[PDB]
């Protein structure tokens, strides 16, 4: 029954001519602009309350003159770290490639517009609309944070080996950490360094907070070490989007690159053994479905994920 | 009788049992006078209740929602203790049975089945069972098999703790107010009390009424008898399996904090509503078997939509998110079938739920041996055979070589001497 | 009647994928000299 | 079993949009 | 049994069972009892 099933959709399986029926069902709430609106209070941040706007009139063309956003910054960020910048933006060059201490950062959005400067202050203002809070809150660059995701994927198995199938399409399996501050569960990822590629970003937050070998575990056999660099060496950059984080504010938001690392065989990533570390509390392998519950817009990437692999979702 | 002034609670460090005074044990208990209170007042309400036709007397206890439930398990232990000796047979098996206490309607040849398979796991291992403690559904059903149960034994009665939400209970305004040791009060179960309206079962052993200050409000007991059951299964070295028949709401939060808590569960598939949403969940993520292809997150989410009635769709989401986070972990999740596989294979899936833990082994063997299912212990032990582990299986095989002897089961004797148990190096459990 | 509201949204999917296949002239019966029928024909395929 | 991973290796079998994250 | 259908189900196992004794099929008597049928609520066709 499972061949003839296999072999029926091996069969069947498949902008122009296109037609959309869907307006004569609904009617007029065909379609809608469901933008993101953060939620009202900040996270980590004491009780801080933003500027609560509804979600029809977030776009930066609409003029909306009744805008009194509130401007705050969390204390470790206003500590001066070594990975945050200067609380005074001046002799910054955003949209090109800056050098801070010897060392490069991005600065470049992916909004098609780009990022336009404020005259009076300096600050960058967000492209993606309003999020009713000023400053860079807990972000510590102003401007866009890049953000490297690590999609390690294989295919759901069964003990006899066959791959799970849902939909007509193949099911994917990834690795998902539950992050320590607000036990959401979260595809594995951070914001890139200064002087740091997404190649290195990408490896390094999945080997700190997935595996938790940042100085903390202990030392790998190295014979395993040959078969998660195997691993690692072919990679699909699948999308570059913008976060629907939290944390995002009208002069620093959290913007994604993510990086798909394939196990076809699936024999390398048996191989992993899964220990929440650094800031990740669980780690897990976790069915890949479109009813998942997940932090910011990683739904949205594990869409990306599946939509370039060809899996359910 | 003569009411008791000192308890002998057993000690943090499992070796052996104190003597003390039962007020100072007791004011670790705490109450709510409202739902404000945080810090709470001394409890008060803890004794015996006599049912009419019922010739012994259930205690219970009043514990608030922050109490450590290892106390209430030092509790247990304590009136076991005092009643039965200090060498009272320890349970093997924590039989947790959940589910419809209202709307609990069901055609009689399936609880009759489920009741036959709960019995005789029942029977065969000494098992606690822990259901809510009021008098309405799969509980009060589990109850009467309980009570069939509690004639045939000799000495030894093991408890029917039920767990219930102190508020909900008619009874629950005369049992506070008064002497704290309230020694065979009498429980009222058709007087009229206008607030509340669900009775205690008068066929459960032990009672605790958890208390969070409010009144006619369900499942605030889901947490505490989850993490009871766990604290009871760590103390006793035993395996917990919760037991999933029908349900609402609260038997999906029930069976989300036993698979948060570690506690693996048996969901019996064909009985309707919760148990058909976790099993539809369950086949929908982990079987391979070809009729479950078909399956999809939207009818599903029609299923929960269909049987919770969550009237909004942030509802829906945390309810269908609860659901699937439930069976994220194939191991800790067993569904039974009541109308496709056989009759008698509902032991086979306690088993396979016990198994499906990852420590006690010896315990796991004790197990395989009360259920009579030599393939399984056969297999455990080739797997451990080929995986080296040396160390654990001569540490576990003596006991258990000597556990098969005194329950009387050869062949298990005679494969347990065939897996390097040398005859004369057993031990005894206790010292001469 | 009114449809249940999770069954629409299935009707909905059903019909956001469809192909015009032909348009072609109808050999209808009321057909006259100054009124004819011409069809366009939209196919709604259900793979799975 | 054979015909099952044959026909599973038959379906899901496969310099510009290639990252190496070996360096880490 | 497994479709719910517990009206349809409850108006006729009596009669099925009544007709089965008349019938002399031991078989399908204690197939019918084995599926919910009280040996009392038995009803006969015509009115004494
Ligand atoms: N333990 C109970 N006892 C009696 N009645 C109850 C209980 N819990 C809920 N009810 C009532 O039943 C109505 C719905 O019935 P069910 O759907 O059967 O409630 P359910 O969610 O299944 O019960 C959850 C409870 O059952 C226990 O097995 C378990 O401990 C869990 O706390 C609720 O409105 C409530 O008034
Ligand atoms: N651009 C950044 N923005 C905000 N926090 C950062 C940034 N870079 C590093 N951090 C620190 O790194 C922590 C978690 O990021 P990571 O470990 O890289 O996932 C944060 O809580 C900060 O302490
Ligand atoms: O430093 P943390 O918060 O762990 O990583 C930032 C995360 O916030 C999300 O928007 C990014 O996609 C990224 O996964
Ligand atoms: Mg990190
Ligand atoms: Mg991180
Ligand atoms: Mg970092």
């Amino acid at each position: 029954i499972s061949f003839r099933f296999s072999l029926d959709q091996q069969a069947t399986k498949i902008p122009i001519n296109r037609l959309n029926s869907a307006v004569a069902v609904h009617g007029h709430t065909a379609e809608a602009a469901e933008w993101y609106v953060p939620p009202e209070e900040y996270p980590k941040s004491g009780g801080v309350k933003r500027y609560l706007i509804d979600a029809s009139m977030v776009p930066l063309s609409i003029m909306c003159p009744s805008y009194d956003p509130v401007e705050y910054t969390h204390p470790s960020v206003a500590a001066q770290p070594v990975w945050a910048d200067p609380a005074d933006p001046r002799k910054i060059k955003f949209n090109v490639k800056d050098e801070v201490n010897g060392k490069v950062v991005d600065r470049t959005s992916c909004h098609p517009s780009g990022i336009s400067i404020d005259s009076n202050t300096g600050r960058p203002i967000n492209p993606w609309g309003r999020t009713g809070m000023t400053g860079r809150g807990l972000l510590g660059k102003w401007g866009v944070n890049q953000a490297a995701d690590t999609v390690v994927t294989r295919w759901k198995r069964s003990p006899d080996g066959s791959i799970l199938e849902r939909d007509g399409k193949k099911v994917l399996e990834f690795v998902a950490i539950q992050r320590q501050d607000n036990k959401m569960w979260a595809i594995p990822g951070g914001f890139v360094d200064n002087g740091e590629d997404v190649a290195l970003t990408s490896g390094r937050e999945f080997m700190e907070e997935a595996l938790g070998m940042g100085t903390s575990a202990d030392l790998m056999s190295a014979e395993s070490k040959d078969s998660l660099a195997a691993l690692f060496s072919s990679g699909t950059i699948v999308a570059r989007i913008y976060c629907e984080d939290p944390r995002n504010t009208d002069n620093a938001w959290v913007e994604t690159t993510c990086v798909n690392f394939h196990d076809e065989s699936g024999r390398h990533a048996a191989r992993l053994k899964l220990q929440g570390g650094d800031d990740a509390e669980h780690a897990r392998w976790m069915m890949v479905h479109g009813g998942l519950n997940l932090f910011a817009s990683h739904r949205t990437l594990l869409q990306h994920v599946t939509s370039a692999l060809n899996a359910y979702f | 009788s003569v009411a008791a002034k000192t308890l002998l609670i057993e000690n943090e460090d499992g070796k052996g049992s104190t003597r003390m005074e039962v007020q100072d044990f007791m004011k670790r208990f705490h109450m709510h006078a409202s739902e404000d209170d945080k810090t709470g007042s001394p409890s008060t309400a803890w004794g015996t209740l006599r049912f009419p036709t019922k010739e012994a007397t259930a205690p219970y206890l009043r514990l608030s929602v922050n109490d450590d439930p290892e106390d209430a398990l030092l509790f247990v232990k304590a009136m076991l203790a005092q009643k039965y000796g200090e060498t009272y047979d320890r349970p093997s098996l924590i039989l947790s049975v959940t589910g419809g206490a209202r709307n609990f309607t069901l055609p009689p040849r399936l609880e009759t089945a489920i009741a036959k398979g709960l019995r005789l796991a029942a029977q065969r291992t000494n098992a606690w069972v822990v259901t809510g403690g009021t008098n309405t559904g799969v509980m009060k059903l589990t109850g009467q098999i309980m009570e069939a149960l509690s004639k045939t034994q000799s000495h030894f009665i093991p408890p029917t703790i039920g767990i219930a939400t102190y508020g909900v209970i008619i009874g629950g305004d005369d049992m506070t107010r008064g002497e704290p040791p309230k020694i065979g009060l009498e429980y009222e179960m058709h007087k009229k009390d206008p607030p509340k309206t669900t009775p205690l079962d008068d066929n459960h052993n032990l009672f605790l009424l958890v208390d969070d200050g409010s009144t006619n409000k369900f499942g605030k007991e889901i947490k505490f008898r989850a993490a009871f059951e766990n604290a009871a299964g760590q103390a006793f070295a035993a395996p917990v399996v919760t037991i999933v028949v029908q349900g609402g709401p609260g038997t999906l939060g029930t069976a989300l904090q036993a698979v948060r808590q570690g506690t693996p569960i048996v969901v019996v598939d064909g009985s309707g509503l919760a148990a058909d949403v976790l099993a539809y969940a369950y086949n929908f993520m982990h079987n391979p078997l070809t009729r479950f292809k078909s399956y999809t997150i939207d009818d599903l989410r029609q299923k929960v939509a269909q049987t919770f009635n969550p009237k909004s769709s942030q509802q829906l989401t945390n309810l269908l998110d609860s659901a699937l986070e439930c069976v994220q972990d194939p191991n800790l999740v067993v569904v039974y079938s009541l109308q496709e596989s056989g009759i008698d294979e509902f032991d086979d899936c306690i088993l396979k739920a016990i198994f499906s833990s990852q420590g006690k082994l010896g315990n796991k063997l004790k197990q395989a041996m009360y259920f009579d299912q030599l393939d399984v212990a056969k297999r455990a032990l080739s797997e451990a055979s080929k995986n080296g582990q040396h160390n654990e299986i001569a540490a576990c095989i003596n006991d258990n070589l000597m556990a098969a002897m005194m329950h009387n089961k050869p062949h298990f004797v005679e494969l347990y001497l065939g897996f390097d148990a040398k005859i004369y190096e057993l031990k005894p459990s206790e010292e001469v």
